[PDB]
C-alpha cells in the first residue's frame, strides 16, 4: 500500500480563506457547481447536401 | 530560497508503518526523546589549594616531598608546576662555533622519574617517564593535544636549537612557567576520590624525583650530529640546582547530610596501578630476537612495550632506531632513515604462543584503533589490551597474573636496526656513532584499596 | 537436522493506495481570526451612514 | 517565465499577448467573465511574497559598452510593476450609493 | 564522482588531479563539487525543497553525523538525530511508500569541465565524465533460533 | 514555428554560422477532460483506479 | 506530474502517472527543452549543406 | 523561519517569528550571502592599500 497526501497544503489555505464577501459571492445549498455538468436529451436528425 | 515543503510534507512519513516499525519504535513503555528526566544532585564545591611543603627546598636532580592538606573531603585533581631557568649558550663553548643548545623532547615527562604517592609510609602508587608518555599517547583525549604540547613543552619554541651568541641564531630560550598533571587513581575519575575526611590517621604524601639538568639539556653539534654532556661553563649564568617547583591540589567540600553518614564504614574501591619490568639492553649485531620474562601480580589490563635508544643520557623520549640531529632554519629534523626497531613481536605463556608472530603493524594500529580512544603519531608505542576499553574506568576482560605462571614475551628485531647499531654514517646522518638499545615493558593492573576505622590498607597484598 | 525457519507467508499487500489528510496542525497562522483583516473596518456602523 | 506568459493566456484567458512581458496569473477560470469565479480573498490571507529571477541579457544590458545602434549603449534601469483585479459590492438604496462591506 | 580514467579512484571533485611542484600531488585552481543544489520528491511532494549543496556539506554533518569530510562533495541527508548510534532513532521505511525520486542540478564549473580545451596542468585539459552514486543505510531484524539464522520479516 | 528552428542555417565555414537556439516549448494534451470544464476526472471519487 | 518510467529519450516510449489525491485533473500539459544545433564543415554536403 | 517583521540588512535588527503547527523546534541557523569586493586604485592609500 501506498501513502498519498489528498489535497494541496497551497489549496487548503485557500479554501479556508473566506470572509462575508466570499460568502455573499459563493456558497449555499442552491448554489450551481463546475465540474459538472448537466446532460440533456436532443432531437435526431440527419443533414445531406442537395443538387 | 523557495521552500515549498512545509510541516505537512512529514505526516506521510509518520503515517508510513509497518511490522519493522511496530517492533522498533511504538509501545506503552517506549520511553520518548524531547523530554529530559531530571534528578536532584548533592550540594558541594570545589576550589583549588596550595600543597603544604614537607621536605626542604626543591632542587634539581634531588628528591622533595609534599604532603596533602586536610580540612577537604575529597581530593581529585593535582597537578605540578616548575619554571624553567633561562639558557644563552656562549662563544666560549667545548664545540665552539659549531654548536647548539636546546631543550629536550618532552621536557615534561621528563625530569619527572619514579614519582610516588604514599600513604602513611606504605607506597601506594608510583609511575615514570615511559608510563607517561604510553599513557598520554594512547589515552589523548583529541582537542586537548595542542593545550598538553604547549603546556608540557614541545611548544616549537623550547625545542628549537640555538646557536652561540656570535652566531646568527643569538635567540635564548624563554624563561616560562610550565605545568604536569598528575595521573593517579583519584584524579582517573570524578567517583574515585580521596576521602581526606575519613583518613585522618594516615600522612597522604608525594614524593617527587627530579632530574640533574646535565642530562636535560641537548648540546648538539651543528655539522657532523653529534652529542655531549653540558658543562657549567659552557652556557651563560651557570646551572642554578635549585629550582621553585609547586604543587597544587583541588579540594572538594560537601554538606553534612553525607559527609558524616558516610564515615564509620567500611569502603571498598577499585584502583589502577603501574607494574614495570627491569630494562633489558639489546645489540641487534649479536642477536636477533630476545626474549623477556613478565612477572606480574594482579588482573593485568594492558602491556606497553617500546624500544628506546639510550645511546645519550641528555635526549630523551627517543624511541626510533636513529637519533634525531639538527637541520637547515634552526630548526630539529627527524633523519630520513627513522622507523621503530622492532619488526615483530609475540607472546607465549608456558610453552604455548597465545599470540603468534604478529607484524609491528599489528600493535602499533589494529589494536590502538580497536581498543584505545587514540592512536600515537609518533613511530613504536606498542601496546596489546586484553580489555575491551584502556581507559574505562569500570572493569573489562582481564587476566590475572599472580595464579599465572612464568609469561615470556619474543621481540624480532628489524634490519634497520641491525644496520643502525653500526656506526659508518656520514654527517647528520643520525647513526653516525653506535647505536645502543634497550627494552622496557609496562603494566596496568588492577588493585582494591580499603577504607576502615580511619585507616587505609590492601585487604589482598 | 533441525528445520530452518524463516519467512514463508508473503502477507497482505493491499493494491492501489491510500489516503492521509496532510493537513495543517494548528492553522494558527497563514489566517486571521475575522479581526485585524486589512482592507475592512469591523467597528462600523451599518450602511444606515448613506441613508 | 514563458509558462506564465502563454500557458494561462493560452488556457483561460481571452487572448494571447503579442509582446515580451505580461506575465499574468489569476484564480478565475475566465479573467474577462464579469460572473465570479474561483478567487482569495486576501484580506484574511497573512504576508505574501512574489520572488522574480532575473536574466543573463538583463544583467549584460544593465551595464552600458553596447555599441551603436544597440540599445544598451548606455547603462540601463528597470523597474518592476504588479497589478491585482479583484471583485467589489456596490448597494443602491434612498437615492445614494456606497460599499456595505467596503 | 569523476570517472574520466578508471585508473584514479575516490575523484569526487569536477577536476581531476595533476602533478605540481616538488614531486607532490596538486589540486588545481578550479576544483568544486559539481552538485549546485539537491531536493527530494514523493510522489509529486518535495519533502525536502531545493536545499543548497553547501547544507548537505556542512549543516547536517554538524548537528547528525560525527565529523565533517575534509573534502570537497561527500553530502548526506539523515533521517535520525545521530548517524553512528546504533540504538534506533527516528527513520522512515520505504516498503510501505512509494516511489521517491532525487533531484540534482549541476554547476557553471562542471558544465565549464566538461568540455576540454583547458591549459597545461589545469585537470580540465581533456574532456571530463561523471556518474552519480546514492548510497542508503536501513535496518534491519536478524533472529536466531534452532541453531540457524534467517530474517523474520525480510 | 517562429522564423527561428525552421529557418535553414548554414555550415560554419559560410556567412550563415548561426545556432538554433535551446529553449522550452509548451503542448497542451487534448483531453476529454481537457475539452471543458465540467468534464473533469473525479479523483476523489475514484480510489480503485490507476491513470 | 508523478513519472514511473525512467526518464523521457528521444525515440523512446514513456509512461507517467497522474498524480492522485486530487479533487478534479482538468488539465494538462507537456513541456520539453530542445537540444542545441551547431552545424560542422564535415558534414556530407559540405558548403551546400543547411539544417 | 516565519518573517514577520522586515528585510535584513547591515547595521539594522530584525526579528523573525518561530513557526507554528509543529511538535516541537529543536535548531536554529542563519545563513547569509557575502557580497563582492574589489579594489580600486583610487583609494586613500594609493598603491600601498590592501582590503
Amino acid at each position: 500500500t501506498c501513502t498519498t497526501g489528498a489535497g494541496v497544503t497551497s489549496g487548503f489555505i485557500d479554501l479556508a480563506t473566506y470572509d462575508n464577501l466570499d460568502r455573499a459571492l459563493y456558497g449555499g445549498k442552491d448554489a450551481t457547481t463546475y465540474f459538472i455538468k448537466e446532460h440533456y436529451p436532443v432531437g435526431w436528425f440527419t443533414k445531406l447536401p442537395t443538387m | 530560497c523557495t521552500t515549498g515543503a512545509g510541516v505537512t510534507s512529514g505526516f506521510i512519513d509518520l503515517a508510513t508503518y509497518d511490522n519493522l516499525d511496530r517492533a522498533l519504535y511504538g509501545g506503552k513503555d517506549a520511553t520518548t526523546y524531547f523530554i529530559k528526566e531530571h534528578y536532584p544532585v548533592g550540594w558541594f564545591t570545589k576550589l583549588p589549594t596550595m600543597a603544604t611543603r614537607v621536605s626542604g627546598n626543591p632542587a634539581f636532580g634531588q628528591e622533595f616531598s609534599v604532603g596533602v592538606p586536610r580540612s577537604g573531603d575529597y581530593v581529585l585533581n593535582a597537578w605540578l608546576t616548575l619554571k624553567t631557568p633561562e639558557i644563552k649558550l656562549l662563544e666560549t663553548n667545548r664545540l665552539g662555533a659549531n654548536g647548539t643548545v636546546r631543550w629536550t623532547k618532552n621536557l615534561m615527562h621528563n625530569a619527572v622519574e619514579h614519582a610516588s604517592l604514599t600513604f602513611n609510609d606504605i607506597c601506594a602508587q608510583q609511575f615514570n617517564t615511559a608510563y607517561l608518555d604510553a599513557w598520554t599517547q594512547f589515552n589523548m583525549c583529541e582537542g586537548k593535544r595542542i593545550g598538553y604540547d604547549n603546556m608540557i613543552g614541545n611548544t616549537s619554541d623550547m625545542t628549537n636549537p640555538t646557536p652561540a651568541q656570535g652566531q646568527d641564531g643569538a635567540r635564548t630560550l624563554p624563561s616560562k612557567n610550565l605545568v604536569l598533571p598528575l595521573p593517579f587513581f583519584f584524579s582517573r575519575d570524578c567517583g574515585l576520590a580521596l576521602p581526606t575526611v575519613v583518613l585522618p590517621y594516615n600522612e597522604i604524601r608525594i614524593n617527587i624525583k627530579l632530574r640533574s639538568l646535565q642530562e636535560l639539556l641537548v648540546f648538539q653539534n651543528k655539522d657532523t650530529g653529534n652529542v655531549i654532556p653540558i658543562s657549567a661553563t659552557d652556557i651563560a649564568g651557570g646551572l642554578a640546582d635549585t629550582v621553585e617547583a609547586y604543587v597544587y591540589m583541588t579540594v572538594g567540600l560537601v554538606s553534612n547530610v553525607e559527609r558524616c553518614a558516610m564515615a564509620g564504614t567500611v569502603r571498598d574501591m577499585v584502583v589502577e596501578q603501574m607494574q614495570a619490568a627491569p630494562t633489558h639492553i639489546v645489540n641487534p649485531q649479536n642477536t636477533n630476537n630476545v626474549h623477556v620474562d613478565m612477572r606480574f601480580s594482579h588482573a593485568v589490563k594492558a602491556l606497553f612495550f617500546m624500544v628506546q635508544n639510550v645511546t645519550y643520557k641528555s635526549v630523551g623520549s627517543n624511541y626510533t632506531c636513529v637519533t634525531p640531529v639538527n637541520g637547515p632554519g634552526n630548526t630539529v629534523m627527524e633523519p630520513a632513515m627513522s622507523v621503530d626497531p622492532i619488526k615483530s613481536a609475540s607472546l607465549t605463556y608456558e610453552n604455548t604462543t597465545r599470540l603468534a608472530n604478529m607484524g609491528v603493524e599489528y600493535y602499533s594500529l589494529v589494536q590502538p584503533w580497536y581498543f584505545s580512544a587514540s592512536i600515537p603519531v609518533y613511530t613504536g608505542y606498542h601496546m596489546y589490551s586484553y580489555a575491551l576499553n584502556v581507559g574505562s574506568v569500570h572493569p573489562s576482560g582481564s587476566t590475572n597474573y599472580g595464579r599465572l605462571t612464568n609469561a615470556s614475551i619474543t621481540v624480532t628485531m628489524s634490519p634497520e636496526s641491525v644496520v643502525a647499531a653500526a656506526g659508518g654514517g656520514n654527517n647528520n646522518s643520525g647513526y653516525n656513532e653506535p647505536q645502543r638499545f634497550a627494552l622496557v615493558v609496562i603494566a596496568v593492573n588492577h588493585n582494591v584499596i580499603r577504607i576502615m576505622n580511619g585507616s587505609m590498607g590492601f585487604p589482598i597484598l | 537436522k533441525r528445520r530452518p525457519h524463516a519467512q514463508n507467508h508473503a502477507g497482505y499487500k493491499i493494491k492501489y493506495c491510500k489516503q492521509v489528510p496532510l493537513i495543517p496542525l494548528h492553522g494558527g497562522d497563514y489566517i486571521l481570526n475575522h479581526w485585524e483583516t486589512r482592507g475592512v473596518d469591523r467597528m462600523r456602523i451599518p450602511g444606515i451612514q448613506h441613508a
